[PDB]
């Protein structure tokens, strides 16, 4: 990860953001020309548990779905599952977009050719993360891809998002644009891990202590509710860390599934690059999300001789210690990698609580970090195998099927009709190639479901183009196999009930790349809609009852033929569609949008 | 017409080739029309007729096939070009026009006392012209007969003093051997291919006693009658080919010393034997045997225990035998073995532990042996293996043996699917 | 290898300890122990958080212990195992024992069964069962009563499958908070085969005697000490039971139970079912071995026994006095309060080969064993035996996908063979009659290959090398359904060609393969968890066993053609009429393939023979009454 190292321009930007966040709704605009012209948008923090942090809802964690209009890419490409985030934080950002003039200010800086950045402290930095993603979505959708990527600098921001949310940003490649500075003893980033709505009194109490405006001059000291809340926070952090630890370690126990329904697990996961402030001269940089989550707990373990009241006081005061970042960033700071150093350490040797980058971790912490590092290496190894023998075999099978299509096209027949009959040896050979292709593609889909591959696999143009070619050449063959075995009379329609998941995944990959409406690229599944129409017309229904569906089919065929996505074997004067069309009533045939594409 | 405009061109092209090649072309023409011709029987009859025991017969066959004169059908799952395995996996198919030209060339000779007598028709009765010319028996070396259900009364007196081979193609449930089969004193090969969909029996067994100097036999779809106590020594017999023959345990009840009935038998081939529980142990008492080939037998449960008594076997080809599960230990004590084939043995649990004693072994074929997942350690002592064909799963097993034996080569072969089974 | 493998038991133990579920369970257990002398069970309560917290129900079996102590111990008299299929009431555990054949039925402890029956007598228990229906229930309890709770939990789950016809069953978790062994290995196998072992937990103290005293043979089992330990939880026969405590050597008793546990912990490796001298009691579910340092969760029953023996054998320093069973069984609250505190402490360390060894050592220290003692030397090796070696199940499924893709062309060739003979006789009759042997051999080869591949898949499933959700995936279940519907008639033809129906028995009852039954169950579950008339005959027959029924009907008709006894022929004609009606209904809906309606198919011949038999006056008279 060479991108982990911070360039001199990046360090200067971070130092400028720190000054604005910690000066010596109401967003602030700051313009600076050092090192390059830039505009900074600061977001004030929130010191209210409700509705600032937790809204009014029956959910125990305050999670809500993301608005599709504002964030159309924050979703699972394969399955279409929308991402989730904090309800209060999402609502606050939406108010700024509609009410605040922030939408006008960000456009002006773009017109000034200035790279924009987002900065914030505590809950303010959480909103800045959403703002940076929103700017990325607008630029990506339009043709202005030359715009500079936003810089999201956060200082101790609470965890916001979900597993789907974290996966989406990594797939696009926007994780490098988000920088998170977190003190190892800070308590604020770990607050979302404990249930927020269930325990609001404790959250409000600690927020009042951390609020600079709120006076905190209790003669006795920290209230007992805060001390009790700290103990519950540590226990809650242990539960979520342990549950996620078994995921990448290989536990696979039948009791884990049942325990999920009986214990409360926080859905929030770390997102972006995290830079732990281990010391003044060192800055641990971690990019793996799993490693960051483990570090959030093992860095708060109690000392051998210390009370929970004393530990809570240090954690509370650590939230207001990000000020020396600006002064330290001016000089060179060793950006020592943490996952590499832990992995480089020999097993057994130096297994004690060594410095290991300045943070004296525990024995279980070393094992957890090592397991997380090996999990990342395993995923890279799986991609190498898929990109090797598997990729070569797919291309050879496609070449064989292309020749079969060419051979049938020379006899003025469609390869769809020929495959449906399955008369000669050529049809059998095509069937063998189709079965081999299905197995190779299913392995890729199966591994993607369980996250055994890097998040950027679905964004590579080589695989997207290969999937489109595979879909637009073999789907009609699969449709013919479905209807030649009379599988539509015992299960259902091809487009409704029985459709391979691999074709759905490939279609969604192509739609996302071209930024088109989802579910509109149905050119491959053209014969399926035609066969169903021919089935209904012969099941008792008349043409007048289904003429509404016929004209929709004709309109889609005309539009696809203009772009060229439509197959060239549909109007070869000997296909089933051409013969069926001529048998239609003369009134429809006389006035149709495909009256000239047919080989009359 | 086409006889002089086009057929005469092919006749003149054949006339360019002189002697052995032309007579080989005529012999191929005499074979049944549109029928798959195994390579082994064709090579055997060529060696018998033209004395081409040397590989010059193979060279002549290659030269003939190089001029688009005969089609050499070759199995797709074959990694050997012109090896011993390929020598028993090919087939020869001739074109109709070339066969018609050969028939015209044969008809150029006299009707009687010709060199080759062929009747290219499916008429149930015997040819009337041959009956008219039955007064003067012919001396044709090759005679072709194509009749349906024929009984003893449906025959008349023929003789062939100089004949060495005869082809009999028929389709019926029973058959009676014609009396004139007792006329050739130098008959060397007999063909009894049956087109009947039902199993066909044979009659006139005493005629087999009259047969002498016979060295080849190719039965197909024929129910083998039980062998009686009578010796009937076919001393000159060397090769027997049984394809789709239902023994019906007739040889099970026969207890005759096979060292005298078939003393010079060398090659035995059992193909597509539908009903065969176990081969008799008497076949282990023939020391002259050198090539056993059991193919597509789904009922053969166990090989004979005393298989090592042969002490002369060189090629063992037992493939497509799902019922077989273990190999007899005596196969370890079988010197001079060079080609072992256990391909498509789906239910082969393991190999014998004394495989190391199998010296001079050169090629092992264990393709599609899914159950076989362990190899004996003695296999590391085979200092003669040079080529092994097997799947990828057993490649890891052979990875240990390939280090000890430097010249050992492991070839990975994948299953191939075809639709030829329907063609027939 | 070892460097790439990590130990996960301590992580699961920490996850269990961090959650307040154990604390709430112990609070309910203490509430029951404080005055549950009434016939009604412990107060359900719910905790106020009906949605946030699942309903927590405790079960104290002190009254059952008093009833047992009234009749005295006698020696195994209260510990004699009792079956479920034959004895007691099989209605409660019909899904548990509806197929029992091996080493006795599932069986259960007599005292736990008596307590369960006593609880079932009270209508308030049934009312509470009705109230908690459709929700999540946490079943707790201390000592034998906890085991009783487990039984109750089982019963609840044993009925949940009845209610969860379409939707998945609600999650119910039982803890039993430390109880003696309930069932033998048969019960554990029955629970595991139902995918039902993940709903039970067990927390056992390091030096507790009750959870491990059942390891000794039943003839020497100290019933008195266990019944008195249960009695001790009651607030202050009782004098006589407490008198048995004093007249018992703690050191000698510890020696006996340690010897018995050592004898029983190594018998698994030397599996000798011919010599079942030891007590049949075996643990089930997952055991959370707890200690003041921490916890360790073990799921392998053999590893559970090994770890239990290791942790009891490993004694603390001799300066500590002999641990009394009362304190050992009555200190669980202190441990519940202590383990999270110790797990939240960053204890500084004061030449490990690999990370796996470090994890094993950490788990052993959390389990409470003494590192300096020699008992840790075998236990580590035991911990190495429990862990499985191989690739992840996800990669196994990914490889199996391409394996199935490569094997499918055999099924395509079988389909071609079937389509070849679909116009004259049918592929079933052609396969049975072995017509065209040159193609029958190829069909048999492909069938054998497909059967071997599917048997290998099933064997991989049985070993637990595949994901638990394998049977709930559309691709695998539909592929299995296609393979079954296409190949099973060939298997039936092969079975009936060897005349196995007259020797082995009926194919549907005894001759059917486990693979086809599993595939049918998978299809049925898929249909439940998730019509226009067919204008043409289906490609494949919907009923995979239709041909077996046809053969049975033909045999019955042939027998009836010669049967003379009116009483027998009446029932055989009734069965023939039932099958004729079923076949007519199937044909009218066109749910059968065209090869069934083939002119020379066996179905047409059977129909002709049945009509000829019906033409008989006696058959017509018999059918007229029916
Ligand atoms: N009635 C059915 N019978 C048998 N298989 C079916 C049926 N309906 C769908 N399928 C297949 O089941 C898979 C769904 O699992 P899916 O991939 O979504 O994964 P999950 O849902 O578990 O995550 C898809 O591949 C469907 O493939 C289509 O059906 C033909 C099968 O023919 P084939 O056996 O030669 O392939 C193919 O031609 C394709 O038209």
């Amino acid at each position: 990860p060479a991108a982990a190292a911070l360039s001199d321009d990046d360090r200067l930007v971070v130092a400028h953001c720190a000054a604005l966040s910690f000066p010596p709704a109401s967003f602030q605009v700051h313009h600076a020309s050092h090192p390059y012209p830039c505009a900074a948008f600061a977001f004030p923090p929130s010191w209210s548990a409700a509705p600032g942090w937790a809204a009014a809802g029956r959910a125990a964690f305050g999670d809500a779905e993301v608005d599709p209009s504002l964030f159309p890419s924050l979703r699972s490409v394969g399955s279409g599952v929308p991402a989730r985030a904090n309800a209060a934080f999402l609502a606050s950002f939406g108010a700024l977009l509609d009410g605040s003039p922030l939408q006008s200010e960000v456009s002006r800086a773009v017109a000034e050719e200035k790279r924009i950045v987002f900065t914030g402290h505590s809950s303010g930095g959480s909103i800045a993360t959403l703002a940076a993603i929103w700017f990325l979505e607008t630029c990506t959708r339009r043709g202005s891809v030359n715009q500079a990527h936003p810089f999201c600098v956060t200082f101790g921001a609470p965890l916001v998002g979900d597993n789907t949310f974290n996966n989406a940003v990594r797939r696009e490649g926007w994780s490098q644009c988000i920088l998170n500075f977190v003190v190892p003893v800070d308590i604020i980033p770990r607050i979302p891990l404990t249930p927020l709505a269930s325990a609001t009194e404790g959250i409000q109490a600690v927020l009042d202590w951390l609020s600079p405006q709120t006076p905190n001059f209790s003669p006795s000291g920290m209230p007992l509710i805060i001390s009790q809340f700290y103990e519950n926070l540590l226990r809650s952090t242990l539960s979520i860390a342990s549950y996620e630890a078994c995921s990448f370690m290989g536990c696979t126990s039948s009791i884990l599934g049942t325990l999920t329904s009986f214990i409360e697990l926080s859905p929030y996961r770390p997102c972006g690059t995290y830079l732990f402030l281990t010391s003044s001269e060192q800055l641990a940089v971690l990019t793996n999300s799993d490693a960051v989550l483990q570090l959030l707990f093992y860095c708060l373990q109690l000392d051998p001789q210390q009370q929970l009241r004393d530990a809570a006081e240090r954690s509370l005061s650590a939230h207001w210690q990000y000020e020396p970042i600006k002064q330290s960033m001016m000089q060179e700071i060793v950006c020592v990698d943490y996952l590499g150093v832990v992995s480089s350490t020999l097993p057994g040797r130096q297994m004690s609580s060594t410095i290991v980058g300045g943070l004296e971790l525990s024995k279980e912490a070393m094992l957890s970090l090592s397991a997380a590092g090996q999990w990342e290496k395993q995923r890279e190894t799986n991609q190498a195998k898929i990109d090797g023998a598997s990729c070569t075999k797919i291309r050879e099978a496609l070449k064989s099927l292309n020749e079969y299509k060419r051979t049938c096209e020379l006899h003025e027949v469609s390869y769809y009709d020929s495959f449906k009959l399955q008369r000669e040896v050529h049809d059998f050979n095509a069937n063998v190639s189709r079965l081999e292709l299905a197995g190779l593609w299913d392995e890729i889909v199966e591994m993607l479901r369980r996250r055994e591959l890097p998040d950027g696999f679905e964004s590579r143009q080589d695989w997207v183009n290969l999937g489109t070619l595979y879909r637009r050449l073999v789907e009609p063959l699969d449709i013919a196999n479905y209807y030649r075995h009379s599988k539509n009379e015992d299960t259902g329609s091809y487009l409704s009930k029985g459709r391979p998941r691999r074709y759905k995944y490939t279609q969604e990959w192509h739609e996302q790349s071209q930024r088109i409406s989802f579910g509109s690229s149905l050119e491959s599944c053209f014969w399926a809609m035609a066969e169903e129409l021919q089935a209904e017309i012969a099941n008792g229904k008349t043409f007048e009852d289904v003429r509404d569906r016929v004209v929709k089919l004709e309109s889609d065929a005309h539009g696809w033929s203009m772009s060229g996505s439509l197959g060239k074997d549909i109007f070869l004067s000997r296909s089933s569609f051409v013969i069926w069309w001529k048998t239609l009533p003369e009134n429809h045939r006389s006035a149709s949008c495909i009256a000239k594409l047919v080989p009359w | 017409s086409h006889e002089t405009k086009l057929l005469e061109r092919m006749a003149a092209s054949i006339e360019c080739l002189s002697g052995k090649v032309r007579e080989c072309f005529l012999d191929l023409g005499c074979f049944p029309e549109d029928k798959k011709i195994p390579l082994d029987v064709l090579i055997n009859i060529w060696m018998e007729i033209h004395d081409l025991d040397e590989p010059d017969a193979f060279a002549i066959l290659v030269e003939l096939s190089n001029k688009n004169l005969l089609t050499l059908v070759n199995d797709a799952q074959n990694k050997a070009g012109d090896l011993y395995s390929s020598y028993h996996d090919f087939s020869v198919t001739q074109h109709d026009v070339l066969r018609d030209l050969a028939l015209h060339m044969s008809g150029r000779d006299a009707l009687n006392n010709r060199r080759r007598l062929v009747m290219p028709r499916r008429e149930e009765s015997l040819p009337k012209d041959w009956q008219r010319n039955k007064d003067t028996p012919f001396e044709a070396q090759i005679v072709s007969i194509h009749t349906g259900e024929m009984k003893e009364s449906d025959w008349f007196q023929m003789s062939f003093p100089k004949a060495e081979v005869l082809i009999l193609n028929f389709a019926s449930s029973v058959y009676y051997l014609p009396p004139f089969i007792a006329t050739m004193q130098n008959l060397k090969a007999l063909v009894l291919i049956n087109y009947g969909t039902i199993s066909a029996t044979l009659d006139n067994l005493s005629a087999f006693t009259t047969l002498s100097d016979l060295r080849s036999l190719w039965l197909e779809k024929i129910t083998l009658p039980p062998l009686p106590k009578t010796t009937i020594p076919l001393k000159n017999l060397r090769k027997i080919s049984l394809v789709l023959c239902e023994l019906t345990n007739s040889l099970r009840g026969s207890k005759v010393d096979l060292s005298m009935t078939f003393p010079r038998l060398s090659n035995l081939t059992i193909d597509h034997c539908i009903d065969l529980k176990e081969l008799p142990s008497s076949i282990c008492e023939i020391s002259s045997l050198e090539s056993i080939s059991i193919s597509n037998c789904h009922d053969l449960t166990e090989l004979p225990y005393e298989l090592g008594k042969l002490h002369c076997l060189s090629i063992l080809r037992v493939y497509a035998c799902p019922a077989l599960w273990r190999l007899p230990p005596s196969v370890c004590s079988l010197k001079r073995l060079k080609y072992l084939d256990i391909s498509q043995c789906v239910n082969l649990t393991d190999l014998p532990e004394e495989l190391g004693h199998l010296t001079s072994l050169e090629k092992i074929d264990m393709r599609e042996c899914s159950r076989l997942r362990s190899l004996p350690r003695s296999s590391s002592s085979l200092k003669s293996l040079g080529h092994v064909v097997c799947d990828e799963e057993t490649a890891l097993l052979w990875r240990e043996a390939e280090q000890v034996i430097p010249d050992l080569r492991v070839q990975v072969a994948e299953e191939c699917y075809n639709l030829d089974w329907l063609v027939d | 290898e070892e460097n790439s493998m990590f130990e996960t038991s301590h992580v699961l133990g920490a996850l269990l300890a961090s959650s307040p579920l154990l604390a709430r369970a112990w609070d309910r257990c203490a509430a029951a122990a404080d005055g549950g002398a009434s016939s009604l069970g412990f107060v359900h309560g719910g905790g106020g958080g009906g949605e946030g917290e699942p309903v927590c129900v405790a079960f104290s079996g002190v009254q059952a212990a008093l009833s047992a102590a009234a009749g005295g111990g006698g020696g195994a008299e209260i510990f004699k195992p009792v079956g479920l299929r034959g004895d007691a009431a099989g209605r409660l555990f019909a899904p548990l024992v509806a197929a029992e054949a091996g080493g006795e039925p599932v069986a259960v402890q007599a005292l736990a069964l008596q307590g369960f029956l006593r609880l079932c007598r009270s209508p308030e228990f049934q009312v509470l069962l009705n109230q908690i229906r459709g929700k999540a229930v946490v079943f707790t309890g201390h000592s034998l009563g906890g085991a009783i709770a487990a039984l109750v939990a089982l019963h609840y789950l044993c009925t949940s499958s009845s209610s969860s016809a379409f939707a998945p069953a609600p999650p119910v978790l039982c803890v039993t908070f430390g109880s003696p062994l309930l069932g033998n290995q048969a019960l554990s196998r029955a629970i595991l085969r139902e995918r039902w072992a993940g709903n039970f937990c067990h927390v056992v103290s390091q030096h507790d005697v009750v959870p491990r005293l059942l390891f000794c043979p039943l003839n020497v089992i100290p019933v008195h000490i266990v019944v008195g330990m249960q009695l001790h939880q009651l607030p202050v026969v009782v004098a006589t039971v407490t008198a048995r405590m004093a007249d018992t050597n703690q050191e000698s008793l510890r020696q006996l139970i340690q010897e018995h546990a050592g004898e029983a912990a190594i018998e698994q490796k030397l599996a000798a079912p011919e010599i079942p001298s030891g007590s049949p009691y075996r643990p089930f579910g997952a055991y959370v071995l707890c200690s003041p340092d921490g916890a360790a969760c073990v799921d392998n029953p053999t590893a559970a026994v090994q770890m239990l023996y290791a942790t009891f054998a490993a004694r603390r320093a001799p300066e500590t006095g002999a641990v009394p069973p009362e304190a050992a069984h009555s200190c669980y609250g202190d441990l519940v309060l202590s383990m999270p505190h110790h797990l939240l402490l960053k204890r500084r360390l004061g030449p490990a080969a690999s990370n796996y060894d470090v994890g094993i050592s950490i788990a052993l220290e959390a389990s409470g064993i003494t590192g300096e003692a020699t008992e840790a030397a075998p236990a580590r090796q035991w911990l190495k035996t429990s862990k499985r070696v191989g690739r992840s199940p996800s990669l196994n499924c990914a490889s199996l996908a391409t394996r199935l893709g490569r094997i499918t062309p055999c099924r395509a060739q079988i389909e071609w063979y079937k389509a070849l003979f679909d116009a004259n006789t049918g592929y079933y009759d052609a396969f049975k009659q072995r017509l065209s042997p040159k193609k029958f051999s190829k069909a048999n080869m492909y069938r054998i290959k497909l059967a071997q591949f599917w048997d290998g898949v099933l064997s991989m499933l049985d070993t637990s090398q595949l994901p638990y959700d394998f049977h709930r995936r559309a691709k695998w279940v539909n592929a299995a359904h296609f393979y079954q519907l296409l190949v099973e008639p060939l298997d039936i033809a092969d079975y009936h060609r060897n005349n196995l129906h007259r020797t082995r028995g009926s194919y549907i009852t005894h001759g059917r393969e486990r693979r086809y039954e599993l595939f049918d169950k998978w299809w049925k579950q898929k249909g439940c968890t998730d019509t226009a008339r067919r204008s043409k005959f289906a490609g494949l027959t919907q009923d995979p066993c239709f041909w077996a029924r046809v053969e049975e009907a033909r045999e019955q008709t042939e027998s009836a053609k010669s049967e003379r006894d009116m009483t027998s022929l009446a029932r055989m004609l009734e069965d023939l009429h039932k099958f004729e009606r079923h076949s007519s209904e199937l044909v009218e809906n066109k749910e059968v393939s065209i090869d069934v309606v083939a002119p020379q198919s066996s179905y047409s011949l059977w129909v002709k023979e049945w009509n000829e038999l019906k033409l008989r006056e006696e058959v017509r008279t018999i059918l007229f009454q029916f």
